[PDB]
């Protein structure tokens, strides 16, 4: 998977996304992806956009070939990967583009 | 995108 | 990239016309593919694809704002052919359908 990825921290919290986030200079396209800690299935992109950081729910689904999508499949991404990637030219339905990662 | 607004 | 030219589905530089021979060698199935270096446009790519029985060709050029590829100068923007590919097997996008199936050299 994108578990060898900088830009993901594994499962850590919203509340603590937030504060790396936010130690990073809460700048537009700061960004970083976690595993959810509500829904287990499932990743967020926390992002920062105008001095506040928002999460985006990430979830799997299948006939049986597996994808990701924000937006119940109607974009769909091989994997979180693609996702980070596409997202980092493409506005699509997020509010600014990721720019930068948010390491560790 | 519009507020309240399902359009994308 | 050099590890997107060692995608099978990468033909290289083979022709429209030769393109449109392996695809209908392989039944004309809808989202049959491949992809090709452009004879016409040096820097460019073709993404061939079948459709309705009619292989159509879709040019990718590269631009910079960061490098990228697009089919629709910049409207969906792609860092490699790789992701392009991969995306069109989920996405429509503006392709008439999904690419389904590899055409293979």
């Amino acid at each position: 998977i994108h578990r060898t990825q900088l830009w993901f921290h594994g499962r850590i919290s919203r509340e603590e996304s937030q504060r790396l986030i936010g130690q990073q200079g809460l700048v537009d396209g700061l960004f970083l992806v976690r595993e959810s800690q509500r829904n287990p299935q499932g990743f967020v992109l926390s992002l920062c956009h105008l001095q506040k950081v928002k999460h985006y729910l990430i979830l799997p689904s299948e006939e049986g070939r597996l994808y990701f999508s924000m937006d119940d499949g109607q974009t769909r991404f091989t994997d979180l990967l693609q996702l980070v990637e596409f997202h980092q030219l493409n506005r699509g339905i997020l509010p600014c583009l990721l720019r930068h990662c948010c390491t560790r | 995108k519009f507020e309240g607004x399902d359009n994308e």
